[PDB]
Parts: structure tokens; C-alpha cells; sequence
């Protein structure tokens, strides 16, 4: 198995920005996307943003031109710039490690998704 | 049984008639199956005992295990193994009398059905003349397991693909209580993720995949270009592979691989020459001649067969202390099968690639010659692109500096091998990068 540690949350006033941070650890040969969902208490959980192993991005309207994901396949660990943050984008900023493929040398291995626990974002 | 282990090796001595598993992997992917709790993918070699793994698994269970297979000779080939060990297995399909295509119909549609393993083309298993005797077994739940066999060939990429393939996701689906065991013996990341994704294997997917690397095979790369004396470096590598027990003097033996036969009757003849004793190999050579050099090259009498890639498929010589190519291969895969044939016994052997850019820029003309004859013939493909990016992998090989056995992994999917100083690379990293940055200035 896989742990996605995610970093970098805060309380930030309006038009501020964060970096969010998630690292998968274990023996990982590649992830098929890593995907941001954001979760305000009450409300449906949120699409934010994308990356695919290819690099390949795709952001949610809302964020689109503020939030840019990116990634270190070397510590496959991916990034979310947020920048002109709203009070509208307060919530728990998450991250699913989809299509992960981990190996051992002995060649046993899992194909799974992963989760994030989150990290708090608030925009006052 | 009290173990289930235990039930496991007595059906693998009761019916199929083994002490032991193969490999622990073998085993591993065996028992995964058995515990039925998770979607299963086995890629191990041709003869690495990939049908066990389902077939055993198949006779524990309560019910039927239906297996997709792509074409009707493979199924033929373990319907007729299977009934020497008396299971009771059944394959549907229209290389049948339609009387016995009726008689089986009947037996799948008896509440307890006397077939336990049903063998089915892709083909069948979408046609709508079956589609009734299928929904009928879904309906009683009596489907214990779904086997894809020749997983691959869902893939694009995949060198085989079949749009019947596409299909079996939909059915997988359908069979929510069966656990879907996907087997191919070749698959590289991109196709596995295919298998994955096409087939609609329930996460977390069981993965056992027999990895490339051997801790016995030394990898390295040298440029021919370098190198004043080509003929004279390679006589010293093939000297030094057969020097491993320097008492008894040569012992072992090795191969050079070439692309051409013009190129295998000449080197075989300049390594002659400069002491290594060295015969050709070649379809161009009489059927009696290839035999002679075959038997004298097993029989140790000429320690060095000089050979195309037409050389190597049906032989067991356990010492080879060796494998150069001359030429780098038409791809990652080919490199891999033809160096590999050195160190079955264990022992240590050396596995060299002698690169040029000369060699480089003519395989890459002839595979863009062979694509557009193709994409001429039977249309454009995604698998010509699959193509290229193999000998690509092996032309990164060769160019970028990098634990080798690292990038035969990257290539195939496997983990990170432990390379104990077993390539050049992590023998002396800066060795390696001096010789490229010297490659950089040749041009
Ligand atoms: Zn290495």
C-alpha cells in the first residue's frame, strides 16, 4: 500500500495564495492521474484539478487561470499553486493517487487508488 | 481440507502432478486466485506455468470458470492436456460438429453442469446465438471465476490487438461475483494499464509479473565509434567471458549477434583470426551446415557462434559466458530475449551492446520502411508507434548513462533491481559518462 501525505494548508486572506503539497510514499512504479478534490463541510465534494503521468493538466471551471497543478514524478509528489484565492474556495483540499501501480523486486505488486486524509484551506 | 494451502499442493501432485510450484511467484499468483477476494493479472513467460495459475484454482471452486482465449489452436492445446489429467473441461466454438455444439449447450444449461472449465473464443463470448446459455449462468451465480487469456491482446499497443477483446470489460462487469485473472506473457506498463482499464478489473488488482532482472548478467555498452580497434576490443571481451577459470583456460561459451549475414560470416572470420575461434550462423547456410555450427558450438568445439536473431529460439546451452551484439536489435524486447540467453547456468556472464550511430540510423531506416509498408497495406495502427518506441527504449539505452538493468525495468514494469555493481554504470558512473561525452564530440 500507499500513504498521500498532503501540505501547505492555512488560514490566508482573500486574493492571497497557498501551495498544496502531496507526496504518495511506497513502492511506487507510476500513477495514472493525481486529481485535488476539495470538500467544504456540508456541501458535495469538488473536482478542483488534474495531472496524468504525461503531464497533462485539466482544472476545474472555477479555478481555471488562479489554480496550477504540477508534479515531481521523482518524489511523485504533486502541486497546487493557488493564487487570488476566494472565501469561495474554503474547504479540505484532498488527493487521489488513481491507476497507482506499486512492485516489489520479487515481482508482486498492487494496481489501486489512494487517498489523501486532507489539508484545511480557509480564505477569510 | 484443514489448510488451504495444503488442498492446494495435494490437487497440484493428485491432478496436474507436480511436487512443487515453479517459482514462489507462480505460487503467490496461484493462492491469490484461490483467496478469490481480489482481480488478478499474471504476466510471466511463455513456459513459466501461467494456465495453473487459473486451471488449479478452477477445481477448487464451486462452480465453472469460463476462459476467453484468442484463437482456437491455444485453447485446443490445454483442452487435450486438461483431459489427460481427466478434468472435466469443454470448449465452445465453430471448429465443432454442430452436434456437439448442441450437446455441450445442454450440458451448461443442467442445474450441476459436468463441465467444471470452459475454454470460449472472444468471438463466442459476444455472439448472440450464446448470449442465452451466458445470462442463464450469470443468473444461477455459477460462474466461479472469469480467466482472460492473452490479456494483451485488448491493448493497441499490445502487438496483437483484437477488437473482441474491447467487449469482455462489459461481461467482467456482469460477472460481479467471478474475480477476473487477466494473463498475458508480455506486457509493458502502457499495456498493463490497458489490461487494467479495458477489461474493468475490480482495484485493488493482484499483480504477479516475473521481473527481467538476472544478478548474474553484467551489462554494459561500448561505442564503436571510441574504439581504434573494434574487431581486436571485441576478440579481448569474448577472451575475457571464457577466461573465468583461468587453471582449465577456455571454458564456456557465447554469441554475437548481427544484423546481417554478410556481417556474421565476416566478424565470425576477423575474431577467427585475432584467437577466438568463431563460426557463422544464418538462414542463408544449408539446413545441414546450421546443424553442423549448432553442434559444434553445443559440443564446445568453436566456443563463439556469430548469428542473426534467426539463432537461439530452440536451444539449451547453459554456459554461455556471453552475449555481444554487434548491432543494436530491432527493439527493447529483442535485446532483452537474445542477451538473456547468456548465464542460464547461473554463473557469471556478460552481456554487451555495441553501439553506433551509424547502426542506429540505419535500424531506425529499415523499421520506418517496414511501418510505411504496413501503414501502406492493411492502413495506419497505434502498435507502429509501439514499434518505434522499441527500439527507441534501446537507443535511450545506449545513449543516456543510468543502471541498465534500471532501464530494462523502466521498460518491462519492473521495480527498481538490486544491480550490485552488475552493469557499467553503477561499476564506475563516470567511466560511463566520460565515454558519452566523448560520443558527444564524434559528431
Ligand atoms: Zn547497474
Amino acid at each position: 500500500q500507499v500513504q498521500l501525505v498532503e501540505n501547505g494548508g492555512g488560514n490566508v486572506q482573500a486574493g492571497g495564495s497557498l501551495r498544496l503539497s502531496c507526496a504518495a510514499s511506497g513502492s511506487i512504479f507510476s500513477i495514472n492521474r493525481m486529481t485535488w478534490y476539495r470538500q467544504a463541510p456540508g456541501k458535495e465534494r469538488e473536482w478542483v484539478a488534474a495531472i496524468t503521468s504525461g503531464g497533462s493538466t485539466n482544472y476545474a471551471y472555477s479555478v481555471k487561470g488562479r489554480f496550477t497543478i504540477s508534479r515531481d514524478n521523482a518524489k511523485n509528489t504533486v502541486y497546487l499553486q493557488m493564487n487570488s484565492l476566494k472565501p469561495e474556495d474554503t474547504a479540505v483540499y484532498y488527493c487521489e493517487a488513481y491507476g497507482t501501480y506499486t512492485l516489489a523486486p520479487t515481482g508482486e505488486g498492487e494496481y489501486d487508488d489512494y487517498w489523501g486524509q486532507g489539508t484545511q484551506v480557509t480564505v477569510s | 481440507s484443514m489448510d488451504p494451502e495444503r488442498r492446494v499442493r495435494s490437487t497440484l501432485k493428485k491432478v496436474f502432478g507436480f511436487d512443487s510450484f515453479k517459482t514462489p511467484l507462480q505460487e503467490s499468483a496461484t493462492m491469490a486466485v484461490v483467496k478469490g477476494n481480489k482481480d488478478v493479472f499474471v504476466c510471466m513467460p511463455t513456459g513459466a506455468g501461467k494456465s495453473l495459475c487459473y486451471q488449479l484454482p478452477a477445481l477448487l471452486a464451486k462452480g465453472i470458470t469460463i476462459v476467453v482465449s484468442p484463437l482456437i489452436a491455444l485453447i485446443q492445446d490445454q483442452v487435450d492436456h486438461l483431459l489427460t489429467l481427466k478434468v472435466r473441461v469443454s470448449s465452445l466454438n465453430s471448429k465443432l460438429s454442430a452436434q456437439e455444439r448442441k450437446e455441450l449447450l445442454a450440458d451448461l444449461e443442467r442445474e450441476k453442469p459436468q463441465t467444471k472449465i470452459l475454454y470460449i473464443t472472444p468471438e463466442m463470448a459476444a455472439s448472440s446465438s450464446f448470449q442465452p446459455t451466458l445470462n442463464s449462468l450469470v443468473s444461477r451465480h455459477l460462474l466461479s471465476y472469469l480467466v482472460v487469456d492473452e490479456a494483451h491482446c485488448v491493448s493497441q499497443w499490445g502487438h496483437d490487438f483484437r477488437p473482441d477483446y474491447l467487449r469482455l470489460g462489459a461481461l467482467r462487469s456482469r460477472l460481479g461475483h467471478a474475480p477476473c485473472v487477466a494473463l498475458t506473457a508480455t506486457a509493458t506498463p502502457q499495456v498493463q494499464e490497458d489490461v487494467f482499464a479495458a477489461l474493468h478489473l475490480k482495484k485493488p488488482v493482484a499483480i504477479f509479473k516475473t521481473p527481467c532482472f538476472r544478478a548474474n548478467l553484467f551489462y554494459d555498452v561500448q561505442f564503436k565509434e571510441l574504439i581504434s580497434d573494434p574487431y581486436g576490443n571485441l576478440k579481448d571481451f569474448c577472451l575475457k567471458a571464457l577466461g573465468q577459470e583461468a587453471d582449465k583456460g577456455l571454458s564456456g561459451c557465447g554469441i554475437v549477434y548481427c544484423r546481417t549475414r554478410e556481417a556474421c560470416e565476416q566478424l565470425a572470420i576477423e575474431l577467427s583470426c585475432r584467437g577466438v575461434n568463431a563460426k557463422a550462423y544464418h538462414a542463408g547456410l544449408k539446413a545441414s551446415e546450421r546443424t553442423l555450427v549448432q553442434n559444434d558450438w553445443m559440443e564446445e568445439k568453436v566456443p563463439v557462434i556469430v548469428a542473426t536473431i534467426s539463432f537461439g529460439m530452440g536451444v539449451d546451452k547453459a554456459n554461455v559466458r556471453f552475449v555481444a551484439h554487434w548491432n543494436i536489435a530491432k527493439s527493447m524486447a529483442g535485446y532483452y530475449q537474445e542477451s538473456g540467453r547468456a548465464g542460464r547456468d547461473g554463473k557469471p556472464s556478460w552481456c554487451r551492446l555495441y553501439y553506433s550511430r551509424n547502426d542506429r540510423d540505419q535500424v531506425s531506416f529499415l523499421i520506418r520502411k517496414e511501418v510505411a509498408k504496413l501503414q501502406e497495406k492493411r492502413g495506419n495502427k497505434a502498435s507502429d508507434k509501439a514499434t518505434i518506441m522499441a527500439f527507441d527504449a534501446l537507443v535511450t539505452f545506449c545513449e543516456e548513462l543510468g543502471c541498465r538493468h534500471a532501464a530494462i525495468a523502466k521498460y518491462f514494469g519492473d521495480a527498481l533491481p538490486a544491480c550490485a555493481k552488475g552493469c557499467d554504470h553503477c561499476q564506475n558512473p563516470t567511466a560511463v559518462r566520460r565515454r558519452l561525452e566523448a560520443l558527444e564530440r564524434s559528431s
